[PDB]
DNA sequence: AAAAAAAAAAAAAAAA
RNA sequence: UUUUUUUUUUUUUUUUUU
């Protein structure tokens, strides 16, 4: 259960804590893929639970300490999982023809920082 | 790649002309911007209550500390960062009694048993309004636990707890702001809970609200409110250009009259002969049929920015010259027809689109914190995005939890450079009166907006509400 | 939580001025001793302190 | 427990009494403090001083001069008595002596 | 332009509005806080606008 | 047609205090007569007005 | 010609109460020492203290 | 009576 | 309602085509 070097699904107690993307593309900046992070709840590890109060108190419990270093490698972990190459993935919309997409996200600059 | 630009982060000035970046550094070292000798305080609610806030003003009195002060600046006490004198000698108390509470309060209706409960405050205070010769500045109403729990929409009461005015709102805080308009007060709701909360404890012990170590917050936002509410000036901004108001319109939910009806909401931020900023309420509400159009008729938009035009002029002389219309909605091309035709030649008439909507999230390569707040990534001309929510470095954390989301200014209409646009609502972040943090999500104008059309939503019978901030936060 | 029976040997001669309850009242009591003492002085300048 | 006497004086002038009642007190069953006689040297002496006044000191004896009666490590001494007086209850816990005719 | 009218009732009226509506604006529509209003009237007021 | 009366009543619905002075009550010294003294001397009798 | 005020003081126990005061006494136009103020700290300090 | 792209209202907890 | 933020449910309108 665990994707190159960084964990997908685990467990706390008797709740299985599982990562999920949620994707959708945007033309109006760039052509680009949009991809969101959540975490869901299952009692068994395959069923889910049902109730909405109990799954959100859940993954706020979860999101307590996991921040950037850990949402990204995961994130990018899942996308590299859906990868087809070390490069990018495709997208299967025809028999001959497929929509290729980087697995490997855009890249911005900034010139400030600072230090811990 | 994509380059993003890192606009300046804004300074607010304090007394004796200095400037800081932050707030609480700022007011706990220099103080506020006027001497307002004293604050007579009255205290409406329970005797058993007015002993909590009696020991909490007395742990005011005396300075406190935060567990980590980097992150949170210490509180040096009331005395010492406002110069005022604010004791708990000479509270003018009002007291209710629990038999008088709770014959309203086990109520089968919420409407009925809100209105009640509000009126049994309500009335109480104008009698000491209009019948006591001691002055009071501001009013302080603690709250029971219980009534939070039933006094609120959708709370049901339990069955076993049931013993036994649809023209008003269910939510005990609007309606209450909402009903006092006509008398001039300024008020602020206490909860029972907010306050020494170590009494109040759950099944494992540990308090419900526990701020074991964040007292000096709540303390600083406690403090900086009671001073504003009272008639002081706890900082004022600095970099607002001379001729330019802003005005902030937001549209909210109407649910007594049938047709949601959509009442729109406004405040301005401008410069005054001299030096002194106004920031006040520009509130003649203008109401707007129809379920889902959130756009302004001709004639009511005209009405507003009339009276916006003239609550500038008659305080500075001249009319503005630059006017930043901001707006969580687009703008549709009706309203600026109307916009247009009152404004006059000399005047540049710009609308501006905040939304938040837009689901960019900016992750860092390494590191285990999120980006600077204070960046600014230019789509074009008319566009671009501005992360008001994000890490700033005095503050030692972000003020988002997870990676934030920025926040898309368009300037739908008129032109405006985009760079006085992002150098604007990064300054406008942090001129919150009602909460004391070194910078908040989103411009003042547009939740301070907001806060006036939710109160203002919640009485039918409002006529010329009052435009002071004091009377609504 | 200090008791001014636990200060040390070198205090209990001197007066002790109480910042315990007001620091603002603590620190115009060390204002007015300085001015009585004329102790050497700068014209106020807040933006030094900057 | 306290079974200390602590003999306050003035240390440049009234040396040869203060030891001569040390001794004397001593030879008398009686434990005895006193800077000259049983400080320990290279030590903290304020310290000490406080240390024992406070904690093991359960009589007081000031020699009282014209020379003690402004001398300033007595009157510091003498207020820490008076304040460890205030803590323990007792009014026979300091006993001044008068020397100078 | 309030003063010099030939009613007296109608002078009246229009002096205590004057000064009523500026009292009520600074009470509803401003920030700092008034505990007493003083009201410095002149003396060609006081002689021509009474019963 | 009292000024005074009219105003202290259509101020009442705020709630909020005043006082009404006459130009004279103040520094009368500026206020001469056609003799060269003040109308309402108050020389003698300015502690009282103070009071 | 002696015009610093020292401020003796617990360094990481009472650091906050002492940087308020010195901020504020810097400000009214007060000399003050104290080992908070001075940033980076060296061998020679120990002494200067004292003279 | 569906499509996505745009809206606000309310609740629930966490930590600042 | 000391605040702030992030979610989850809904619901809702507009534009088009049958
Ligand atoms: N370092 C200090 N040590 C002792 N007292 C101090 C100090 N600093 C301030 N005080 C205050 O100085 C004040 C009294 O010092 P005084 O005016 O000269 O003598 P009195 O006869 O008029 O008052 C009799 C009290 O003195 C006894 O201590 C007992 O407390 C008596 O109640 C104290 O209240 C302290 O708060
Ligand atoms: N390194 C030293 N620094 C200062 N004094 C020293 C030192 N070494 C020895 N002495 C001696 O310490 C003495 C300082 O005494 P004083 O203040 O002048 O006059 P008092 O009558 O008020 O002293 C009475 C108490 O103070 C005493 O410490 C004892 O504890 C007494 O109980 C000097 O003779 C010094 O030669």
């Amino acid at each position: 259960d665990k994707f190159e070097k960084t964990m997908l699904v685990g467990k706390q107690k008797d709740k299985n804590w599982h990562f999920a993307i949620s994707g959708a593309s945007k033309l109006y900046p760039f052509p680009v893929l949009m991809i969101s992070s959540h975490i869901f709840f299952t009692a068994d590890g395959k069923k889910l639970i049902d109730s909405s109060s109990v799954q959100h108190s859940s993954r706020r419990r979860q999101g307590k300490n996991w921040w950037n270093n850990t949402w990204r490698t995961k994130l990018l972990a899942f996308i590299k999982y859906l990868s087809d190459d070390d490069t990018s993935f495709y997208l299967e919309m025809g028999s001959e023809e497929k929509v290729f997409v980087s697995n490997e996200p855009v890249k911005f600059k900034g010139n400030v920082s600072y230090n811990i | 790649m994509k380059e993003l630009i890192y606009i300046e982060e804004p300074k607010i000035l304090f007394a004796h002309g200095q400037k800081c970046t932050d707030a609480r550094d700022g007011l706990a070292l220099f103080g506020p911007l006027n001497n307002l000798y004293g604050i007579k305080s009255g205290v409406i609610g329970t005797k058993q209550g007015l002993k909590i806030f009696r020991d909490y003003l007395d742990h005011i009195q005396k300075p406190i500390y935060n567990s980590n002060s980097i992150t949170r600046p210490m509180f040096p006490g009331f005395e010492a960062v406002f110069d005022c004198k604010w004791e708990s000698t000479g509270i003018t108390f009002k007291e209710v009694t629990n038999e008088d509470i709770g014959k309203f309060l086990y109520n089968s209706s919420t409407h009925k048993r809100t209105y009640d409960l509000v009126s049994l405050f309500i009335d109480k205070i104008i009698s000491a309004n209009k019948n006591e010769d001691e002055n009071v500045d501001v009013w302080f109403v603690i709250v029971p636990d219980e009534i939070y729990k039933y006094c609120r929409p959708n709370s049901v009461l339990p069955k076993e707890m049931v013993q036994t005015t649809y023209n008003y709102d269910a939510q005990f805080h609007d309606q209450f702001k909402a009903r006092l308009l006509k008398h001039t007060i300024p008020t602020q709701i206490f909860r029972e809970s907010t306050l020494a909360w170590r009494d109040f404890k759950n099944a494992f012990g540990l308090p419900i609200r526990d701020f074991s170590k964040i007292e000096g917050h709540l303390a600083w936002t406690i403090s900086t409110a009671a001073f504003y509410k009272a008639g002081g000036k706890p900082w004022k901004l600095s970099d607002v250009r001379n001729g330019v108001c802003y005005l902030g319109l937001v549209y909210k939910k109407v649910e007594k009259s049938k047709n949601p009806r959509n009442a729109c909401c406004a405040a301005q931020m401008f410069l005054d002969n001299g030096d002194g900023t106004v920031f006040k309420g520009e509130v003649g509400p203008w109401y707007n049929p129809k379920n889902g159009q959130y756009h302004l008729e001709p004639k009511e938009a005209k009405a507003l920015l009339s009276q916006s035009l003239q609550s500038y002029k008659e305080q500075i002389g001249e009319y503005p010259k630059e006017v930043f219309i901001h707006a969580k909605t687009r703008f549709n091309h009706q309203e600026w027809d109307a916009f247009l035709e009152v404004t006059p030649k000399e005047t540049n008439l710009v609308g501006v689109t905040i939304s938040k909507t837009k689901p960019l999230k900016l992750y860092k390569t390494e590191g285990d914190y999120t980006i600077l707040r204070g960046n600014a990534y230019v789509v074009n001309e008319r566009s671009a995005f501005l992360w008001t929510v994000g890490y700033v470095p005095k503050i030692q954390t972000a003020l988002s939890m997870e990676v934030p989301n920025p926040l898309f200014i368009e300037i739908n209409k008129g032109e405006a450079d985009i760079k006085q646009v992002l150098k604007d609502i990064l300054s406008l972040t942090k001129l919150n009166y009602n909460a004391c943090i070194f910078a908040d999500g989103e411009p003042v104008t547009l939740r301070f907006a907001d806060k006036i059309g939710e109160i203002l939503t919640a009485s039918t019978d409002i006529k010329t509400p009052p435009l002071a901030f004091k009377y609504y936060i | 939580q200090l008791s001014y029976d636990d200060i040390n040997i070198d205090i209990v001669r001197l007066n002790a001025i109480d910042f315990k309850m007001s620091w603002a009242r603590g620190l115009k009591d060390i204002l007015e001793a300085f001015e009585k003492q004329k102790v050497p002085k700068e014209v106020a300048d807040a933006s030094k302190s900057n | 427990m306290r079974n200390k006497i602590f003999i306050s004086h003035a240390t440049p002038d009234d040396n040869d009494f203060t030891r001569w009642l040390a001794l004397k007190l001593i030879g008398l069953g009686y434990e005895v403090w006193c800077d000259i006689l049983f400080l320990d040297k290279g030590v903290d002496f304020w310290s000490n001083i406080e240390k024992v006044i406070r904690e093991d000191t359960c009589k007081f004896l000031l020699v009282s001069s014209s020379y003690s009666n402004q001398r300033e490590g007595v009157l510091k001494e003498l207020a820490v008595a008076a304040k460890v007086k205030k803590q323990l209850k007792d009014d026979k816990f300091i006993i001044p002596l008068a020397i100078d005719e």
